[PDB]
């Protein structure tokens, strides 16, 4: 962990990596107004209750987070986040600016690659939300880097969901809606599960949108999670 | 794999090599960077690399505004120079409370290089695989420089660079101190004191740089600024003409 | 890729693993099998207790963990004993603090973040025990899986210990059958006794061998032991 | 109000304590023996706040006891009186501190002569011919600036004793129920058992 | 009541010709009651003298403090502490307990054995030294010393002269006093040698 | 105590007057009142007389170390917020009130601190028991940009307002003057007018005066 | 802190023989007084003799060691000594015995012999000092926290060879000028170099004070040395 | 003392007079009671002068980390902080204070933050002894979107008032300008505004 | 957070060696020479800036520093290992003493706090010894002049010459040849600058030296007057040129 490699690497940052490669495929899109996310949920059995594991938690009431790796690692980390959050509204009355709450993970996930009594987190986490000054989207790594982001994907399907997002950023180079990209999210999780057609999967879809949800973070569901689900059922084929 | 290799020890030789592997990391994002001193200023110009087409490029930056008047420059992973960012800014406020006036920039360099002397000496902690470049115009020594290292070493520069290709532009620039004599660049504005930096950059790496490919930042008295995009693509255009 | 690096719960392994957590893992399919399943009236737990000796009583695999919640456990069971503990308090702590019953899936979330502080924690060790955890509450009858990974996920059935590929197998058979077992807990309990056979290589399953727990829309969480599961043999 | 005093002859030192103890409106007993034995040759006489006043003597008794043992050595009067000033010098600035007031009467061995040493509740020490705690030396410091010797007998010193606890039952506003006396001097600690009417 | 009331004493210290004088009283009381003729208030640790008046548990624990203290300077320096370095180590040490004070007035008399220099010094309870070159006073007659020296005193004193000087101002300024008294002790302190005088007078 | 600080042109200026009393009692009839923060950094103290020194060498020994730390000379405002921020913290139980004087590379400061560790900034200041008598002379002929010469005058004449008519202060002056360019200059008994008459009398005693009980030589060595 | 299957401490062990290799310590008890000599480990002309104690230490008026090993471990320790001593003087009014001192000091050694997992002092004493209890006493301390009584003793480089020296030519009525003389022949015969120099060597007596009834330590300046290294006759 | 700030049509404006007393003794006759805690917020103090200069001196230091980590923080944010400490120490503070900050977005705004440690948004706030004198004035004559000349003499001739009948108020009125502009320092002389 | 390594990370080896101690002594030998030389009436300490660019400013980079106004340091080894140990010196001159007896600590008592910082760094948990040795030149009323040297087991030795890095043992050798007890201190700065010579690789002058001596008080560095027992600094920095007009005599 605290162990740098001869070139200057860390094996154990890189070993982590790994598991979150192994995971479930997540992505998150930045719409003109707001973000969307989405995940790709593996149905072991015919016994896990529908709509009743949910992924996607919501830090604040604007900010929202979807992770790949392993998932108790992700829990961690957005408590962390909602104590950070907490904290920063309880001083500063506003709630907390994006690329704020951006570095507060970061610097927490940069702490778990200093010391030999821990090991770095095993998740890549991809989040954000509306706040004063516009829409941000965020992917961290193991390592604790992160960056902003147009469209950011995660886990086993990460490259085909990579091409369809670098795709959509050369069609549309001037915007995208909230509404529209909804749809996208539904059809690039739908896509990038072919790698993992062994077994069934369900589709869960979050978005936070000035317009559409009030800058807010809200889950899609009912028609709107339907209207998507065709669309991606239509376009696969 | 012996303790030595692992742990701050010290070896047989007497040497610490979690320390020396430390600097190797700092090369790891392929990004040079260099610093220049004006007459009334201090110009930090570093590489702006972005490979993926997913990436903001408004978010990618390995500049920071540290305090009103000390900026810093990272040559390392951006974990590691976010962490020393954060811990520099809140060694400025704290100076600032406690003592009454502005941190200078040699002040600054020494605690973090002391910060960074006690992750030499103590097991439990790692050495950060950074190399910290601090600019500003201080009130008390004008135009400054000072750089630390993993080693906790620190010393002021006439001018400087950092990275893979760090030691092309060192000897493009101790080559023009030779001539001129002088250990700065003889200039008003900082505008031309951003084009020379560009300028013996682009001759020392042999490479062309479009509005993108650059991060600027320009230390005043009493301001450290960054330059945008446009700020920037007008320093490109001014270079063009006569060069 | 398994050498030095089963050392602590501290080190990731090449692959990403985390072994340690994979030995846990490992405790459970050890520990006598355990059945979970639900209607939406009522959700029951059936557990075949184990004996270490035939002078010795029959181990207990139900823990009630507050009136409309409780466990059941396999592996380790002084570690059953710390999580429903931990549990029996998050629950007396919402009942005494805001008057409310303690949601079945908060209940999850909480093992699931007590369970990944000690895949993180040098000098400690994971949980080495499997819990299914059954409830009434606000939004009817709740089944849960926990695993000491920290993964928990709510199901209408399941079962986990050593041969429980069997009865788990008949749950997913079943599945649209006992769903529907609304109103009547003596028929959803014969599917749950039923479902526990198929996971026997041993033989019989007697009046000691067998635990069976009941909660639902109008019975507090109740274990019946003995004599009183006489009746489903 | 409680009776603690010392006088030191020429061959031994003699305490002399009151025996009554009062609690508001009742004597509730009178042959107390408010003395501890610190060591073979060193007694301590206590006066002060109820509760204190023998948890102060028997912690000082149990330090110089196993001092003892370690050492397989007598601590000098001296070095035990050193010890009992800055266990109150400490006290004196505690949470509660112990209101206690002692004597010290010991024999050292090394040096043939006894020692009276008179200590306050604050620490303050002071060796001494003769000392008394609280009211008591009102009366009977003028008596024994008059009447001691430093050449006195041990029984000379008797009557000089028998003489200040004559006074005290003579102007004393409150009945001490009389003293119990006690002699140190180079073969010990003895208790004259006969002085309530001798 | 008040602390630095209750056992009683004074303190007196002069600079003559090469020489320094230091003097105490012997009383020990307790309010009225007289307890001891014999409480000595002057100590000295190498050829620094140090007096204390005040609360006398107090002047006990702070003896007791600075031999432990200065044992511990000579182990160390490889030399005995001066006149000028010890006031400022009773002056820190009181600072300490600033809060929680020794209740007591100290005075500190030494000739500097490198300079030949004469040095007195004077405290209050927390510390603040009083730099004096011709006297220092302290204790519950320190009214009356103060007077006494103010008119008897001039500088330049032969040692012999000096102890008059002294013995008178101590003298009369105790007979003032109901808590001083009982006694008295006059140092004379030269460079190479120092004498001590036990003085007659009134015990009452 | 009569403490005053005046601001000229290239410096500034403190003085004060030199008498310590334990209440209506003089203990010292010429100490000194101005102490040194730092060679170019002085102050003065009125309140607890311990206390002002104290906390005087405690932000000296800080200032020093922050100053071999940073390579700077100390500044005024570092000690007056190291002080300040100290004073707070025992919420006025530390009984030091200052006037804090001194040149820095930027320039020359006056300063005023209170016991609670609230401060103040001005051109001419006072402090103590003669604050009142002081800040009267002051208020009577400061001007803006007085001369060295005038503003140790000024100060002088303040400090004198005190000496004569506060009873809590008395005998002499000093004065220290610290200008932008220079050394600061400590200026020790800079005025003396209250010289004790010569006695009508000499007290001298005839030797063997005092009767001696008995006697002894004490040993100093080992 | 471990044992070894034998039962043995390693690290105790290999602190004992690091302590083999310094310079040899040597102290001899007479009826009236006591003697330290040790020797300096080979050193340079440029060596501050005059300021310079490398090996004896006072603890305080009573009491003095002579130390083998660590220096820097030997001034942690001697400086705690210092400290206990100056405790029993303010709590008894007495000095402390030097037997107290001893034990207390042997007891942090021990301390570290047995938890906390820090290198144990590479340190061993030779305890000289006086009491009115048992008079001159000379008593031996290591790494382990053992610490024993002897009339004549040494610690460091060659002990085997010096104590079987000491143990020929010792015997119970020496004065303390006999005492000098066998110290300074033991550390001749049993050190590896050419000669025994004054610039090699540190010297104290503790005597019964000249003429009094008091007790002095004497610790030998560079000069007294050279001449009592003439006197005895090595020159 | 005699605080004030007003919200006008293009910022905000801070006034106070210049007297600081202990009793009746003026210690200092020209106190500057306008303290900046950044660029454009300010802030006007009451009460104990140890404990306002305290709180004063920590919120410039948290906007100071504030403004490294996360830009240029809100009126609103200053106050909060300022809320923060004085509502969590309110048993060991006599601390009132007026917060007055400018930004392009919110514009000029007004916090007031009484003894208690509560926080009240205001058009305009009065406070410190003084201005008990001044809550008629100052009802009658306040109107929204007043000019810079008109504001400064609503401020100029309330403090007047203030200063006339409270004597611990006094000396020079001071001001602060705040608005997209810049900072303006305004100084007003006993000789001018008693006129008035 | 925390730490994992609460025991000693210098043991005894099967030999009695200490290992980390032995190995920072050999990070010392690595390091610039740096010397000392005691003169009758002062001290100089001496080393040589090994600048690590010509882009650097060497200036900005003090090895030789002030620890007490009579007191000055130079060292071997580790720079970032000295920097620090000069910042906890300089500290624990006031809070150990300074603050207690108001004057500054004499010489061996200041060195005696250092080795007992660099002691613990020997038997603390978690830590290695420091890499550097420190040369501590100064004054006191009572010892007059001394020397110590430092060493990474925290023990030191008074010296009347000595040289410690790179080229010690010959440096050494040519100080036992030139040194006597009858040094004034302009000859003993001359030795010290002839010695330093030997182990120069480049230019030798004033720019690439860097030389401190403990002379007399220089009331004119105090930076006020008025107080005649206050005479001044005795440590004192020799400038660029100071140490240029002495090598054209050389
Ligand atoms: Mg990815
Ligand atoms: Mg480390
Ligand atoms: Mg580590
Ligand atoms: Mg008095
Ligand atoms: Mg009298
Ligand atoms: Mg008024």
């Amino acid at each position: 962990n605290s162990v740098f490699s001869p070139d200057g690497r860390n094996f154990q940052v890189e070993y982590a990596v790994k598991a979150v490669e192994n995971g479930t495929t997540s992505i998150g899109i930045k719409c003109n107004d707001g973000v969307v996310f989405a995940v790709e949920k593996l149905i072991t059995s015919k016994l896990l209750v529908p709509q009743k594991n949910v992924k996607i938690q919501v830090v604040d009431r604007h900010i929202g987070c979807v992770y790949s790796g392993l998932i108790p690692d992700g829990r961690h980390l957005v408590n962390r986040g909602r104590e950070e959050a907490a904290s920063f509204k309880k001083l500063y009355k506003t709630p907390i600016p994006i690329p704020a709450f951006a570095d507060r993970l970061g610097q927490y996930v940069q702490a778990h690659t200093l010391y030999n009594s821990v090991r770095p987190f095993g998740v890549s986490t991809i989040f954000g939300g509306v706040d004063k000054n516009g829409a941000h989207l965020y992917m961290l790594e193991p390592s604790g880097s992160y960056w902003g982001y147009k469209g950011a994907a995660t886990g086993k399907g990460r490259q085909s969901a990579k091409a369809e997002l670098e795709k959509l950023v050369d069609h549309h180079p001037e915007g995208l809606s909230a509404r529209e990209a909804v749809k996208q999210a539904a059809k690039i999780i739908y896509l990038a599960h072919e790698d993992n057609k062994e077994k069934d999967f369900e589709l869960e879809i979050s978005w936070c949108s000035l317009s559409e949800t009030n800058g807010l973070h809200k889950f899609v569901k009912g028609d709107l999670l339907q209207e998507a689900i065709d669309f991606a059922q239509k376009e696969i084929n | 794999a012996g303790y030595d290799r692992h742990i701050t020890i010290f070896s047989p030789e007497g040497r610490l090599y979690q320390v020396e592997y430390a600097f190797k990391a700092t090369n790891q994002t392929n990004i040079n960077s260099l610093a220049v001193r004006g007459k009334d200023c201090t110009v930090v110009i570093s590489q702006k690399k972005v490979p993926d087409k997913l990436l903001d490029p408004t978010t990618v930056s390995y500049i920071f505004c540290i305090s009103r008047t000390i900026g810093m420059v990272v040559n390392g992973p951006i974990p590691d120079a976010r962490n020393a960012a954060l811990r520099a800014k809140a060694e400025a406020a704290e100076f600032r409370y406690k003592y009454g006036y502005d941190m200078p920039c040699d002040v600054l360099a020494k605690r973090m290089a002391n910060l960074s002397q006690i992750y030499t000496q103590r097991a439990y902690m790692r050495p950060l695989g950074v190399i910290l470049t601090f600019v500003s115009v201080d009130e008390e020594l004008g135009p400054s420089i000072y750089k630390t290292d993993p080693a906790g070493y620190y010393v002021g520069y006439k001018a400087t660079a950092t990275g893979p290709k760090q030691q092309e532009i060192t000897t493009n620039l101790e080559n023009h101190f030779k001539k001129s004599k002088i250990d700065h660049i003889n200039e008003e504005s900082w505008e031309k004191v951003v084009e020379f930096a560009i300028t013996h950059m682009i001759d020392a790496l042999g490479t062309e740089f479009s509005k993108n490919d650059l991060e600027v930042g320009v230390a005043t008295k009493d301001k450290f600024f960054t330059l945008s995009a446009e700020n920037i693509e007008e320093r490109l255009v001014a270079i063009a003409e006569q060069d | 890729f398994r050498n030095n690096y089963d050392g602590d719960t501290v080190t990731f392994s090449p692959t990403g693993r985390l072994f340690q957590v994979e030995y846990a893992l490992e405790a459970i399919k050890q520990g006598s099998v355990t059945v979970g399943l639900r209607s939406n009236t009522h959700a029951v737990l059936v557990a075949l207790k184990r004996n270490a000796d035939e002078l010795s009583s029959y181990q207990k695999k139900i823990i009630k963990c507050d009136e409309h919640m409780g466990l059941s456990l396999a592996g380790l069971a002084p570690d059953a004993r710390v999580l429903s503990n931990y549990l029996r308090q998050q629950c007396n702590y919402s009942s005494l603090v805001f008057n409310r019953k303690l949601a079945v899936e908060r209940a999850g979330h909480l093992l699931c973040d007590k369970a990944q502080k000690n895949t993180q924690s040098y000098g400690g060790r994971p949980y080495g025990v499997g819990l299914l955890i059954i409830g009434y509450d606000k939004s009817g009858a709740h089944l849960l899986e926990f695993q000491p990974s920290g993964n928990v996920t709510e199901l209408y059935g399941t079962a986990i210990g050593a041969r429980s590929q069997g009865a788990k197998t008949y749950l997913e058979r079943t599945l649209d059958t006992f769903i529907k077992i609304d109103g009547n807990p003596d028929e959803l309990i014969k599917a749950g006794v039923e479902a526990i056979s198929q996971s026997l290589r041993d033989e019989s399953l007697t009046v000691d061998n067998l635990s069976i727990a009941i909660v639902g829309k109008d019975t507090p969480f109740t274990i019946y032991d003995g004599e009183a599961v006489a009746k489903y043999i | 109000m409680d009776i603690i005093l010392g006088i030191r002859v020429q061959d031994s030192v003699i305490l002399a304590s009151s025996k009554a103890v009062t609690r508001g409106i009742s004597v509730l007993k009178d042959s107390d023996d408010k003395t501890r034995q610190l060591s073979p040759h060193t007694l301590m006489s206590f006066a002060g706040e109820a509760g204190d006043t023998v948890q102060f003597a028997e912690y000082i008794q149990a330090n110089i006891q196993l001092y003892s043992i370690r050492e397989d050595y007598e601590l000098s009067p001296q070095a035990v009186s050193s010890f009992v000033r800055q266990e109150l010098a400490k006290s004196i600035r505690s949470r509660r501190p112990y209101q206690v007031n002692v004597l010290i009467g010991g024999y050292d061995k090394k040096k043939n002569k006894p020692e009276l040493y008179q200590i306050d509740y604050l620490g303050t020490k002071v060796e001494l011919p003769y000392g008394a705690h609280g009211y008591s030396g009102f009366y009977t410091f003028s008596l024994l600036d008059h009447h001691y010797r430093p050449d006195m007998t041990t029984e000379e010193g008797l009557d000089l004793l028998k003489l200040c606890v004559q006074e005290l039952e003579k102007r004393m506003p409150m009945d001490f129920k009389g003293v119990i006396v006690k002699i140190v001097d180079k073969d010990g600690i003895r208790q004259v058992d006969d002085f309530q009417a001798q | 009541s008040d602390p630095s009331s209750i056992n009683g004493g004074i303190v007196v210290a002069m600079t003559g010709k090469d020489c320094v004088a230091i003097a105490c009283d012997l009383r020990l009381g307790s309010q009225s009651l007289g307890v001891s003729n014999k409480f000595e208030k002057i100590f000295h640790y190498g050829h620094v003298f140090l007096g204390i008046t005040g609360l006398a548990t107090d002047v006990t624990t702070l003896n007791e403090m600075f031999r432990y203290k200065t044992n511990l300077y000579k182990l160390k320096e490889e030399r005995a502490i001066e006149p000028e370095t010890f006031t400022q180590l009773v002056s820190s040490s009181l600072y300490e307990r600033r809060f929680g004070p020794y209740f007591v007035g100290p005075v500190v008399a030494g000739i500097n054995s490198k300079s030949g220099k004469p040095f007195i010094a004077g405290f209050d309870l927390i510390g603040c030294i009083d730099e004096a070159k011709d006297f220092i006073v302290s204790g519950t007659a320190s009214d009356q010393l103060f007077g006494m020296c103010e008119s008897l005193y001039e500088p330049n004193l032969e040692p012999e002269d000096l102890f008059e000087t002294i013995s008178q101002a101590l003298l009369n300024a105790a007979d003032r006093d109901a808590l001083s008294g009982w006694g008295a002790v006059v140092y004379i302190i030269k460079k190479d040698e120092v004498v001590k005088r036990y003085l007659k007078m009134r015990q009452d | 105590t009569t403490i005053v600080g005046v601001k000229f042109n290239n410096g500034v200026v403190i003085a004060a007057d030199t008498r310590s009393t334990q209440g209506p009692i003089v203990a010292d009839k010429n100490c000194a009142k101005l102490h040194r923060i730092s060679p170019k950094i002085w102050c003065a103290g009125a309140g607890t007389a311990a206390d002002t020194e104290a906390v005087t060498q405690l932000i000296g020994s800080n200032i020093e170390l922050h100053s071999l730390y940073t390579s700077r000379e100390p500044r005024v405002v570092s000690a007056l917020q190291m002080l300040k921020q100290h004073l707070f913290k025992y919420q006025g139980h530390i009984g030091a009130y200052l006037i804090v004087a001194g040149v820095d590379p930027t320039g020359s400061h006056l300063f005023s601190i209170h016991a609670h560790g609230s401060t103040d900034v001005g051109y001419y200041l006072s402090l103590g028991s003669g604050s009142l008598a002081a800040m009267a002379v002051l208020e009577s002929h400061w001007k803006q940009d007085l001369t060295k010469e005038e503003a140790i005058k000024l100060a002088s004449d303040a400090i004198q307002a005190g000496i004569w008519n506060d009873l809590g202060s008395g005998s002499n002056v000093d004065v220290c003057v610290m200008e932008i360019g220079k050394d600061a200059e400590y200026l020790r008994n800079y005025l003396t007018p209250n010289v004790r008459e010569e006695k009508q009398k000499s007290y001298k005693f005839p030797r063997g005066t005092t009767a001696v009980l008995k006697e002894s030589i004490v040993n100093i060595c080992d | 802190t471990i044992f070894s299957p034998e039962g043995r401490l390693y690290q105790v062990e290999y602190a004992l023989e690091s302590i083999s290799h310094a310079g040899t310590a040597i102290g001899i008890m007479a009826s009236d007084g006591i003697v330290l000599a040790a020797e300096r480990k080979v050193t340079s002309t440029l060596l501050e003799q005059d300021t310079s104690t490398e090996k004896l230490y006072k603890l305080n008026d009573k009491i003095a060691v002579a130390v083998a090993g660590l220096t820097a471990d030997a001034e942690i320790l001697i400086n705690t000594a210092r400290i206990h001593a100056q405790n029993y003087l303010k709590t008894y009014n007495e000095d402390i015995p030097v037997e107290i001192l001893v034990r207390r000091l042997s007891d942090i050694k021990q301390g570290y012999t047995q938890h906390g997992g820090l290198r144990p002092f590479g340190v061993s004493f030779i305890y000289a000092g006086y009491d009115d209890r048992y008079g001159y006493q000379l008593y031996t301390s290591n790494p382990s926290g053992n610490y024993t009584g002897w009339k004549a003793i040494s610690v460091g480089a060659n002990t085997s060879a010096a104590q079987t020296l000491l143990q020929m030519d010792y015997k119970d009525d020496m004065k303390v000028d006999d005492a000098i003389e066998l110290a300074l022949k033991t550390l001749s015969k049993t050190t590896d170099s050419s000669a025994l120099t004054y610039d090699r060597l540190e010297f104290a007596t503790i005597r019964k004070g000249a003429n009094d009834g008091e007790v002095y330590q004497k610790i030998f300046k560079p000069q007294e040395i050279k001449d009592i290294l003439v006197k005895t006759g090595i020159t | 003392t005699s605080i004030m700030a007003v919200t006008f049509k293009d910022g905000v404006i801070l006034g106070a007079d210049s007297r600081t007393t202990t009793g009746a003794y003026i210690a200092n006759r020209v106190t500057d009671k306008l303290t900046r805690v950044h660029d454009k917020i300010w802030c006007c103090r009451s009460g104990s002068a140890a404990d306002t200069q305290a709180i004063a001196d920590i919120v410039q230091y948290h906007l100071e980390l504030y403004t490294s980590q996360y830009g240029t923080p809100s009126t609103e944010t200053a106050a909060s902080v300022f809320k923060e400490l004085c509502y969590e120490n309110k048993d060991n503070l006599t601390a009132g204070i007026i917060v007055a900050g400018y930004d392009d977005k919110n514009k000029g705004e007004v916090y007031t933050i009484p003894l208690g440690g509560s926080v009240h948004k205001l058009p305009y706030a009065i406070a410190g002894s003084g201005s008990t004198f001044i809550y008629g004035y100052c009802d009658k004559n306040f109107r929204e979107n007043m000019s810079k000349e008109e504001t400064v003499d609503f401020i100029k001739h309330s403090l007047s008032q203030a200063i006339k009948w409270d004597g611990s108020s006094g000396g020079v009125i001071r001001m602060v300008v705040l608005t997209a502009a810049g900072v303006e320092r305004l100084i007003f002389y006993p000789d001018e505004y008693e006129q008035l | 957070m925390t730490d994992r390594y609460s025991f000693s990370l210098t043991t005894f080896s099967p030999s009695g060696k200490l290992g980390q101690i032995d190995y920072a002594l050999t990070a010392v030998k690595q390091g610039v020479t740096s010397l000392g030389i005691k003169a009758t009436n002062g001290v100089v300490i001496a080393t040589e800036k090994k600048s690590s660019s010509p882009l650097a400013m060497s200036e900005t980079l003090s090895k030789v520093s002030l620890l007490t106004p009579d007191i000055g340091a130079v060292y071997s080894g580790m720079g970032p290992d000295y920097r620090v140990l000069v910042d906890k010196s300089r500290k624990v001159a006031h809070t150990s003493y300074k603050r207690i007896y108001g004057e500054y600590p004499p010489t061996k008592l200041l060195v005696s706090e250092v080795a007992k910082i660099m002691q613990e760094a020997t038997q603390s948990g978690g830590v290695r010894p420091f890499g550097v040795s420190l040369l501590i030149a100064g004054h006191d009323e009572f010892n007059g002049f001394s020397l110590y040297q430092v060493d990474p087991s925290g023990s030191y030795f008074p010296w009347k010459a000595t040289a410690i890095g790179k080229g010690s043992v010959a440096a050494k050798t040519f100080l036992e040849k030139r040194w006597n007890d009858e040094l004034e201190l302009e000859d003993a700065i001359h030795i010290a600058l002839l010695t330093l010579k030997e182990s120069v690789e480049g230019e030798f002058n004033g720019d690439t030296i860097e030389l401190a001596i403990i002379g007399d008080e220089n009331p004119d560095l105090l930076g006020y007057t008025g107080i005649p027992t206050d005479k001044g600094p005795r440590f004192r920095k020799l400038t660029s040129q100071e140490i240029n007009d002495r090598l054209e005599a050389l």
